């Protein structure tokens, strides 16, 4: 069935939301969970959002990523106008034209994380761990808590997630390498690797590992 | 919302 959470709007906008849910016997919470079917965004005049958790959580999820513009013209035609037709493009970072939630809907039988095991190494600000955890895992990864876990032998590939600014140390984020054998890279890599919903490839987001 |  419909389950909605909405992102980037105000009492006003949310309270057409709600009005909008009303009518149409749609579910509204306040936080995306598996069941959450419909992630509505805030976007400029064609479609273009801000990245917020919801959002990657949206396309991590294969849901749909739909402008709010669905529910106001909805609203305004008295009928609920399907998704198709204002689904958010892309964001004021990757691009107004990437298509990204739109790949992730489609492409659920491969995971651009098939075959990985990340690790989110160390602190991370205004996304709690956990979620960037459940983030990678939706997108197929599999998830390891301690540098040391890493599954060992061939089969897999492992990569170490790190965001450099939470951090106080000067021995903390260039030492990585030293404790295990993966590759290191920024949280960018992920989020980036999640809008366009398409593998990036470590090369622009390795970090300088201290042999 | 935090934005990214
Ligand atoms: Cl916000
Ligand atoms: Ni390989």
């Amino acid at each position: 069935r419909m389950s909605m959470v909405v992102s980037g709007l105000t009492p006003e906008e949310f309270m057409l939301v709600y009005k909008f849910a009303r009518k149409h016997h749609i579910t509204l919470t306040n936080l995306i969970t598996e069941e959450t079917t419909h992630v509505v965004m805030k976007t400029d005049a064609e479609f273009v959002c801000e990245r917020t958790l919801k959002y990657f959580l949206g396309i991590a999820g294969g849901k749909w990523v739909v402008s709010y513009f669905w529910v106001t013209q909805s609203i305004k035609e008295r009928k609920m106008l399907n998704e198709h037709d204002f689904e958010v493009r892309g964001d004021v970072v990757n691009g107004r034209n990437h298509q990204g939630p739109k790949r992730a809907r489609e492409s659920q039988d491969r995971k651009i994380f098939r075959g990985l095991e990340i690790c989110c190494y160390g602190p991370f600000t205004n996304m709690p761990t956990d979620q960037l955890e459940w983030m990678v895992q939706l997108c197929g990864a599999s998830v390891v808590k301690e540098l040391s876990s890493f599954t060992l032998g061939t089969g897999v590939h492992p990569i170490v997630v790190v965001q450099p600014d939470a951090w106080t140390e000067d021995n903390g984020f260039h030492a990585i390498g030293q404790m295990c054998e993966a590759p290191v890279v920024t949280r960018e890599w992920v989020l980036t690797s999640v809008a366009l919903y398409q593998c990036q490839e470590l090369d622009t987001y390795l970090i300088p590992q201290i042999p | 919302s935090p934005t990214f």
